[PDB]
């Protein structure tokens, strides 16, 4: 069962993308993006990215934040819809757990499922390197490679952050 | 493929449906915009961590700060927007079909 | 006629003046160089 | 490139990380390196055409 | 053939375009149709105002054809250097027909009546 | 073309400014005491609050 | 009968109508975000499961 | 589209009726189905039975004029024993027209629709026979 | 330079020509209520410039060698007529209207610009704030349609609302009744048939809607007919205001180098006077524009951009 | 907007145009597109009105969806291939993402409806930038990755684009709103021929490119905005409205002006490859293109319409606007067919 842990929490990674793609009230939709980020972090942290994982993690729950500030000022009604609380919201809503309910069933049953294209359903795991090593973190040394070998990815990257203050500045300036 | 790439491939479409289907809220639809960027992010790091492409792994983290940059353009708009009528709702923005 | 307010091109501006003839000359002479260039530079290459 | 600045100035912008087998950190090699090395020696010069 | 180069070095072996060629003469011609243009649009007379100006519409236009007449006679003597070397790599794709006369060949008649 | 699906359509402002909502963005009406460590126990402060 | 109206008809009279009636079902939009991409959605499936555009 | 356009130029012209018409029904239903997702998507219906009620009727009416074409013209031909005529397709064309005309309760929808369908049916005909290429493969 | 982006970037900034002193004062009352000559001397005193009250030849004043044009070139509009037939079928009633306020508004660009290039302020006899009340007037007394206050009210909507109100509103009020006397010994024949129905009306729009709309927003100053014949002391009352109210503080020099683009863009200033609204009043047939257009670039100095014209002595045409 | 802010803000339009021009690398073609997509947001809101504030959230929705498609395509082609250089794709569901995330970047139809609408809701300057050069850095891609592009696809856009476009612009009376159904018309020609030539790709984009700028410049000259208020430059500039009209015609494609060139050598490249029927259908479908064009041109030029009195006023003042390379750009919009060899520069 716990070979299987990078397809559960792919699962609840859907699961989380239901919640807030069915469009409840942004304050719901902000946590079903918060549980899909914390699983994404776990999945991405299960093949060798802990580094990787816990940065996602961290911005966008620093991004949900503003987005449940700017809720309660902008995007609030008097009865914030639940997912039970209406009718278009339910029906995606179920829609999306039954699509991938099947999915699941038939994935695990044959050990194999097409959805349109062909799944493997050994496990994840078959496909894992299987000779480590080395005295170092191999992400760690990727992502350490933007201050040497990407100049050119610092300096866009830099420069957008900087214009990105610059217009938001404009934008907001009635 | 693995069968991971069938959640993470069936969570961006997920969440690419809940963004070409709009309800009211505009910030329901902002959040569908990054929802689709996690998804990809997860996608492009397991590739390229299962793949050993150890250069590549920067390219994850090049997208979230795009992702935000574009989060941060979509609060700007809906700031706008929601001073202009007192509301998100994207059914005010029809000003424009004549 | 004589105007109420000095028009803004009421005289030449002379610095614009030499500028601008200045580059129709230098782009001539340039261009005839480079031409003259390019034929000998012909000639040479196929043994002329 | 549709302009190819890189080439014309001999400045690496991005091509540095076009390709797995390309120079990598402490010389880490990609899982599929030789893979890619063979296909890519194979097809180089030749063209998409005749490469397919 | 040189990478981004908009004259590359072999296009030196070809002659340059006269300084009397036609095609030059009219890139000329449509510099001074621009220099009467801009007169009549800021509203001065229309061929007097401003010869400095006129006479840089003109000589602009004529600099940057002969560089772009240059490149055009470039990439056709390309076209037809590419084109006759394959030819020659290929014989069998291009063979030499055996040339009847109109006494051999039968054509049919369709009468006018 | 006129058609009756545009019969509502006006041509738009001259200079592009159409005028602006009249809607009316309401403050928060908060009870400030009685009870209230600050009201001194018997101060009802009815308080119009934008944040 | 013919050159003031039957060889009008089928021809210039005919082909105006019809680019006028196909200019107002263009143009008759509501300018609804809402609507445009449900259109996007619409485009999309129908280029994969009737055109298969994606094989 | 595909694979049904394929059925349909399988079976000689002339030759089992019955199959053509599925054929051309089935074209004409499904194009009258696309017809009618963006009519309900771009023009919302005010409820949801009368969008079931739009297409339902663009979705008969497209596959009324795609049997009507199919049937036609695989009878026309095999009555006239001349399979590979282009004049079947445009005998098929007009009839179609005239269904389309008649759904419409317009006679001058019907007289130009039996036009410029019947000349465009027959223009297919001849492509098929002389393998005109609408969206042709590059080769030069 | 001429202004521009360019000129402001290197040091160009209007808060650095702007003083205490660069204030731009309107005078506004009645017909034949001493609003001239106050505002004369208010200028002289306070070292600010004088512009006349902007009439049909305002314009003209400001192109070309600075004389009036033949009236065809304003419209024939006509004030003497407006006096006399003010039901005119030609429409000279409101074509007059329409046109004093496009005058007013090139006028009061050209102030704007002035105070905005060189700080010293200006001194205005009414404005386009102060114009509607002679249309209000006109539109009671049945001398235009209400189709004219329509048009008239789209043309300001769109125009009025890119400036900035004049710092102080200074007002002469004159009652009706000396008013008529007052025209009775100007002696102009045409203005004493003035009915005083209609000079109520121009005092109602005035005190009705003029100053409650300009108090919220600029200083206003209400002088009667005595008081107003000391301009000293009007003067002395200006140099002790407290300015604390109205647009004026909230700008900066990224906004007032918009400003400064509009006012001395003169046909962007006017681009809205003539929008296409086909009103009888106004709307000219395409044979007579044609020829008046014609006849107006046969005058001298106007066949060329000014400096352009050798038939007024133009030199170095072929080197400008 | 500062003046110093305005000026870094276009650059920074341009190097994220320049960034996808240059790019080997599909990641930095994405970024070169989000960061054009930054920067020309404020351009749009630069006048601050609700108008401008819709057309500039339906453009970021827009952009913003293409570059989560355009990202899949590239994440897509990473998984299938193991590289991210900037050429042909290794998946077909890569090549489909992508071919309609340009598409909707490029406002072809049916991905269309927000050219129209982005279009009148921005001024005339900001408009021009859209409509011109916001399609170079998408027409690059296209340039790069045509040999696996799907040939129905990219003719089926290009069908319904020039279809779309021609009827869209019989119904539209204000000039902005022409200009994007004329924007969508062209774009079809320039991704029909793709498949075959894209060196004749280029010379449509180029010469759209030229014949754009210069009617937008005109308007801008005179501040005019819709038909009526265009209509009334005879009575203000005349030489202004033959310009128009040269224009307007070489924009119809009537020969001997250079905008017949485009729809020339397409039709002949689409000849050499046996296609007949398309180039055919395409030649007569941008004659509804000719007819909103013609409308123009007699309402503007061929006519006098009515004047009002206030116009008189404008007489006295000359044009102050920059009008920046509008002389020579009219002449290359129109006196440039007797130069077609020329086009082998762009090989
Ligand atoms: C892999 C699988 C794919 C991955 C996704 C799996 C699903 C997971 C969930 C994904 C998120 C879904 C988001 C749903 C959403 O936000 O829609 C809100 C959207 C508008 O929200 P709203 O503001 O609450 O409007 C309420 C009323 O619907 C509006 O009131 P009204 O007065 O306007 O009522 C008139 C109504 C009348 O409806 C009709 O006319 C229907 C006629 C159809 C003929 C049969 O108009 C319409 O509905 C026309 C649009 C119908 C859809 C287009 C059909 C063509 O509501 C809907 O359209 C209902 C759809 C909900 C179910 C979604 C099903 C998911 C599957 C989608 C297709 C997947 C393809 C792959
Ligand atoms: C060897 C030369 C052969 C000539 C070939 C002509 C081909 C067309 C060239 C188009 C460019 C023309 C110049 C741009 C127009 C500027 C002229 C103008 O606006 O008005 C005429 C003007 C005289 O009026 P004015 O404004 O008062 O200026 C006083 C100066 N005397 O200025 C003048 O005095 C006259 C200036 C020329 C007037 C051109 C009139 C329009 C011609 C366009 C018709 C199409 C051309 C023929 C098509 C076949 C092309 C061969
Ligand atoms: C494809 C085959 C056909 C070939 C097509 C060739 C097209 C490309 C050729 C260039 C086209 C543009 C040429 C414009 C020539 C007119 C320039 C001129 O006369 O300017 C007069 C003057 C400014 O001149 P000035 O800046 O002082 O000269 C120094 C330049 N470094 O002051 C003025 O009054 C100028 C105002 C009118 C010009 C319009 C505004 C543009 C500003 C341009 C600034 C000067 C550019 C110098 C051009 C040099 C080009 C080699
Ligand atoms: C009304 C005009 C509708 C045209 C008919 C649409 C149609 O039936 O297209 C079917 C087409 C399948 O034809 P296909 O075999 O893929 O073409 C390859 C050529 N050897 O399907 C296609 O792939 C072409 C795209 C059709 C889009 C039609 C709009
Ligand atoms: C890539 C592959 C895509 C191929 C198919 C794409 C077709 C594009 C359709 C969207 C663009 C056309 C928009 C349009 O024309 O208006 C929508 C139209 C509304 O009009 P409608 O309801 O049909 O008629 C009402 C009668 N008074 O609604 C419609 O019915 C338009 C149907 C056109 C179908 C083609
Ligand atoms: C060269 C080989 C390739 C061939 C391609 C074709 C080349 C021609 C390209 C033309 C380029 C556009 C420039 C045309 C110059 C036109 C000059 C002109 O019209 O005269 C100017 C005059 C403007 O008036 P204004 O400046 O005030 O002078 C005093 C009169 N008021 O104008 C007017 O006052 C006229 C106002 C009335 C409007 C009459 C409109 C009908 C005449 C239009 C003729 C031009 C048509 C050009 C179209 C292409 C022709 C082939
Ligand atoms: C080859 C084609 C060359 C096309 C050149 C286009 C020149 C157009 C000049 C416009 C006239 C000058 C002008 O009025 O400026 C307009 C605009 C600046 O904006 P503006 O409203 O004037 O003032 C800003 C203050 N807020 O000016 C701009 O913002 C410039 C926008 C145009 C830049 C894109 C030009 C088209 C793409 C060229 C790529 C060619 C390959
Ligand atoms: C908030 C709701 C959250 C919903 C979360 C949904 C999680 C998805 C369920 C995944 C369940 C995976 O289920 C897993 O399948 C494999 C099938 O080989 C089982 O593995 C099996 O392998 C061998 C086969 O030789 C058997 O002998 C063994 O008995 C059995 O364990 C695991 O015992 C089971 O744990
Ligand atoms: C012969 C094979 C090729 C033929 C190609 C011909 C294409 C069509 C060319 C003409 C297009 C004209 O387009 C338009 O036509 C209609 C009538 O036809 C005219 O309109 C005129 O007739 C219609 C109907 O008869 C009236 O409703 C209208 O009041 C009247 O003004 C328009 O003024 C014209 O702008
Ligand atoms: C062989 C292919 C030939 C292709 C030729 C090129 C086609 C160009 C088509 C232009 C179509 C637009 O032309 C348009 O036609 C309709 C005719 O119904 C005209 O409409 C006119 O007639 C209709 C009804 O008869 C009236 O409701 C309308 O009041 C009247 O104006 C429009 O005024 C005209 O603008
Ligand atoms: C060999 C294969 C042959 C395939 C044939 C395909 C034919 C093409 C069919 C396209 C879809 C049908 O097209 C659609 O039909 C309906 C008929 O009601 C028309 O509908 C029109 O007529 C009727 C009555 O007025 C109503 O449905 C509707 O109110 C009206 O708009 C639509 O205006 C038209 O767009
Ligand atoms: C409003 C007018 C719109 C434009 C009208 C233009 C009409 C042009 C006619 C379409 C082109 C001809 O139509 C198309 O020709 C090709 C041949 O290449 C046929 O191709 C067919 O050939 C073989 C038989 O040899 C079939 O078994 C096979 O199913 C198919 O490949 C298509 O079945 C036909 O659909
Ligand atoms: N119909 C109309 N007449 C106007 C308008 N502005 C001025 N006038 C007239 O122009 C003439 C002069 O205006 P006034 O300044 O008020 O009269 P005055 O004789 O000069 O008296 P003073 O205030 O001292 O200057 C008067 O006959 C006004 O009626 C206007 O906007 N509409
Ligand atoms: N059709 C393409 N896709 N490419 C293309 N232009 N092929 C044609 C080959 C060609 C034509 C002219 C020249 I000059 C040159 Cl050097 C080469
Ligand atoms: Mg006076």
């Amino acid at each position: 069962m716990m070979l299987y842990i990078v397809f559960i929490l792919s699962v609840i990674f859907v699961m989380g993308f239901v919640g807030f793609s069915s469009k409840p009230s942004p304050i719901y939709g902000g946590l079903g993006l918060i549980v899909s980020g914390g699983v994404g972090c776990g999945i991405v942290l299960n093949f060798g990215g802990s580094f990787l994982g816990l940065m996602v993690f961290l911005i966008y729950l620093g991004g949900m934040m503003v987005v449940f500030g700017y809720t309660t000022a902008m995007a609030t009604e008097q009865y914030p819809e639940i997912w039970l609380s209406n009718k278009a919201v339910l029906g995606a809503f179920v829609t999306g757990l039954l699509m991938e309910f099947f999915m699941v069933y038939y994935v695990l049953k044959d050990k194999e499922v097409e959805v349109v294209f062909e799944f493997n359903g050994l496990g994840d795991w078959v496909i894992y390197d299987t000779g480590d090593s080395g005295f170092f973190s191999e992400e760690a040394m990727g992502i350490a490679a933007l201050y040497s070998y990407g100049t050119w990815l610092v300096i866009v990257t830099g420069w957008s952050l900087l214009i990105g203050v610059v217009v938001i500045m404009e934008i907001t300036r009635g | 493929m693995s069968m991971v790439y069938m959640n993470i491939m069936m969570a961006f479409t997920v969440s690419l449906v809940g963004l070409l289907m709009y309800r009211s809220h505009l910030m329901s639809s902002l959040l569908c915009l990054e929802g689709m960027m996690l998804s990809l992010f997860v996608m492009a790091a397991l590739t390229i961590l299962n793949s050993h492409f150890t250069l590549a792994s920067m390219m994850p983290i090049i997208l979230l700060v795009f992702a935000a940059c574009e989060a941060a353009l979509g609060l700007s708009l809906l700031v706008m927007v929601s001073n202009t009528y007192g509301t998100d709702y994207v059914q005010n923005l029809n000003l424009l079909q004549c | 006629k004589f105007y109420i307010q000095e028009p803004p091109h009421g005289s030449p501006n002379w610095l614009k003046v030499g500028l601008t003839l200045g580059t129709s000359v230098f782009l001539w002479i340039y261009l005839i160089k480079q031409h003259n260039e390019d034929v000998l530079e012909y000639k040479r290459r196929n043994g002329l | 490139p549709f302009f190819d600045v890189q080439k014309r100035l001999g400045v690496d912008l991005d091509r540095w990380m076009t390709i797995q087998s390309a120079e990598q950190p402490h010389k880490i090699p990609s899982r599929c390196h030789a893979f890619e090395k063979e296909w890519i020696e194979c097809a180089h010069g030749i063209g998409s055409i005749r490469a397919e | 053939r040189a990478t981004f180069q908009f004259l590359p070095d072999e296009a030196r072996s070809l002659p340059p375009p006269k300084l009397t060629d036609p095609r030059l003469a009219f890139v000329g011609f449509l510099g001074y149709c621009s220099g009467l243009i801009d007169n009549a649009i800021r509203r001065r007379p229309v061929l007097l105002a401003g010869l400095h100006r006129q006479l840089l519409y003109i000589t602009s236009f004529v600099f940057v054809g002969y560089y772009l007449l240059k490149r055009q006679d470039y990439m056709y003597a390309v076209r037809d250097h590419d084109m006759f070397s394959y030819i020659k790599s290929h014989p069998e794709d291009f063979p030499e027909k055996d040339k009847k006369t109109y006494g051999e060949v039968f054509e049919e008649f369709h009468p006018v009546r | 073309y006129p058609t009756k699906e545009t019969a509502h359509w006006k041509p738009p402002p001259w200079n592009d400014v159409d005028p602006p909502k009249d809607t009316l963005v309401s403050n928060l009406t908060l009870n400030f005491g009685p009870q209230h460590p600050a009201a001194h126990g018997v101060l009802r402060l009815v308080m119009e609050l934008s944040g | 009968l013919l050159d003031l109206i039957w060889l009008e008809a089928i021809l210039p009279k005919t082909i105006s109508l019809a680019q006028m009636k196909a200019s107002t079902l263009v143009t008759n939009q509501k300018g609804l975000i809402k609507l445009y991409f449900l259109s996007f959605l619409i485009t999309i499936l129908i280029s994969m499961i009737l055109f298969n555009f994606h094989e | 589209a595909k694979t049904v356009l394929r059925q349909y130029w399988d079976i000689p012209e002339g030759t089992e009726c019955h199959r053509k018409t599925y054929a051309t029904t089935s074209i004409g239903g499904a194009a009258g189905l696309v017809v009618s997702a963006y009519s309900v998507a771009l023009k919302t219906p005010t409820s949801f039975l009368e969008g079931v009620a739009r297409t339902g009727r663009y979705t008969f009416t497209a596959a009324a004029i795609g049997a009507i074409f199919g049937l036609t013209s695989c009878i026309s031909a095999q009555v006239r024993e001349k399979p590979d005529d282009p004049l079947n397709y445009l005998i098929g064309g007009c009839a179609g027209g005239l269904i389309l005309g008649a759904r419409t309760r317009s006679y001058g929808i019907g007289a130009a629709a039996c036009a410029y369908m019947g000349l465009t049916a027959a223009l297919v005909k001849m492509g098929q026979l002389e393998g005109w290429q609408v969206f042709a493969e590059p080769k030069v | 330079l001429q202004y521009g982006p360019l000129a402001y970037i290197l040091g160009e900034k209007a808060t650095k020509k702007m003083t205490e002193k660069s204030k731009l004062i309107t005078v506004d009352g009645n017909i034949c209520s001493g609003k001239s000559k106050l505002a004369k001397e208010i200028a002289e005193k306070l070292g600010l410039k004088h512009f006349p009250e902007a009439g049909i030849h305002y314009v003209d004043s400001t192109t070309g060698d600075g004389k009036p044009l033949p009236v065809q070139f304003s419209g024939n509009c006509s004030l003497e007529k407006f006096y006399d037939d003010p039901k005119s079928n030609d429409g000279n009633s409101y074509r007059l209207q329409a046109w004093l306020y496009a005058s007013r508004l090139l006028q009061y660009a050209d102030a704007l610009e002035h105070l905005l290039s060189t700080g010293q302020g200006v001194v205005l006899e009414r404005s386009i704030y102060s114009d509607f009340v002679f249309l209000e007037a006109m539109y009671r007394q049945g001398f235009i349609r209400k189709q004219c206050v329509d048009h008239y009210n789209q043309v300001k909507k769109v125009t009025i609302c890119e400036y900035l109100p004049p710092h102080v509103v200074v007002y002469v009020d004159v009652p009706v009744p000396e008013v008529q006397s007052r025209i009775q010994k100007k002696g102009n024949p045409h203005e004493m048939k003035i009915t005083s129905a209609y000079l109520q009306d121009i005092e109602n729009a005035y005190k009705g809607t003029f100053l409650p709309e300009m108090s919220e927003k600029c200083e206003v100053l209400q002088y009667s007919a005595w008081e107003a014949q000391d301009a000293e002391k009007v003067v002395e009352d200006i140099e002790y205001l407290k300015y604390d109210k109205g647009p004026w503080l909230d700008q900066n020099d990224r906004k007032l180098h918009k400003l400064r683009m509009l006012v001395q863009d003169k046909l962007e200033v006017l681009n809205y006077t003539s929008i296409p609204v086909f009103l009888p009043e106004v709307t000219v047939g395409a044979h007579q524009s044609d020829q008046v257009f014609q006849e107006f670039t046969e005058l001298p100095g106007r066949k060329y951009r000014a400096g352009y014209n050798e038939d007024v002595g133009d030199k170095w045409i072929w080197l400008k | 907007m500062n003046p110093i802010i305005f000026i870094i803000i276009l650059l920074t339009i341009m190097l994220g145009t320049i960034i996808v021009m240059i790019s080997s690398h599909w990641l930095l073609v994405w970024i070169g597109f989000e960061m054009n997509m930054l920067a020309i947001i404020p351009i749009m809101m630069k006048n601050h009105n609700p108008r401008a504030t819709e057309a500039s959230t339906k453009y970021f929705l827009t952009q913003s969806t293409a570059s989560m498609l355009l990202m899949m395509a590239v994440i897509i082609n990473l998984m299938f291939s193991g590289q991210w250089t900037v050429m042909k794709l290794f998946n077909p569901m890569a090549s489909m993402l992508m071919t309609m995330a340009l598409a909707m970047k490029l406002g072809m139809a049916p991905f269309h409806f927000w050219v129209p609408e982005v279009t009148q809701g921005i001024p005339l300057s900001s408009g021009l930038i859209l409509l011109t050069w916001q399609k170079l850095a998408p027409m690059s891609v296209l340039y790069q990755i045509f040999p696996s592009i799907n040939l129905n696809l990219i003719l089926t856009l290009s069908v319904l684009s020039i279809l779309i476009g021609g009827w869209g612009g019989l119904n539209q009376t204000q000039l902005r709103k022409i200009m994007a159904y004329s924007s969508i018309a062209h774009m079809g020609w320039m991704t029909a021929v793709l498949p075959y030539n894209p060196t004749m790709t280029l010379l449509n984009l180029i010469i759209y490119i030229i014949m754009t700028s210069t009617m937008f410049t005109m308007f801008m000259a005179n501040s005019t905005t819709t038909t009526l208020s265009l209509s009334h430059t005879w009575n203000k500039t005349p030489i202004m409205t033959v310009l128009i009209l040269a224009t307007l015609l070489s924009m119809g494609g009537l020969p001997p002006l250079s905008g017949f060139m485009p729809k020339w050598m397409i039709i002949q490249e689409m000849t050499k490859n046996n296609s007949i029927i398309l180039p055919t259908f395409m030649a007569i479908t941008a004659l509804l293109n000719l007819y909103f064009y013609m409308r123009l041109t007699y309402s503007t030029t061929l006519t006098m319409f009515p004047s009002t009195n206030n116009m008189k006023m404008k007489w006295q003042f000359p044009l102050m606007k920059k009008m920046t390379f509008l002389p020579t750009m009219v002449v290359l919009s129109t006196m440039m067919l007797p130069l077609t060899p020329m086009l082998s520069v762009l090989e």
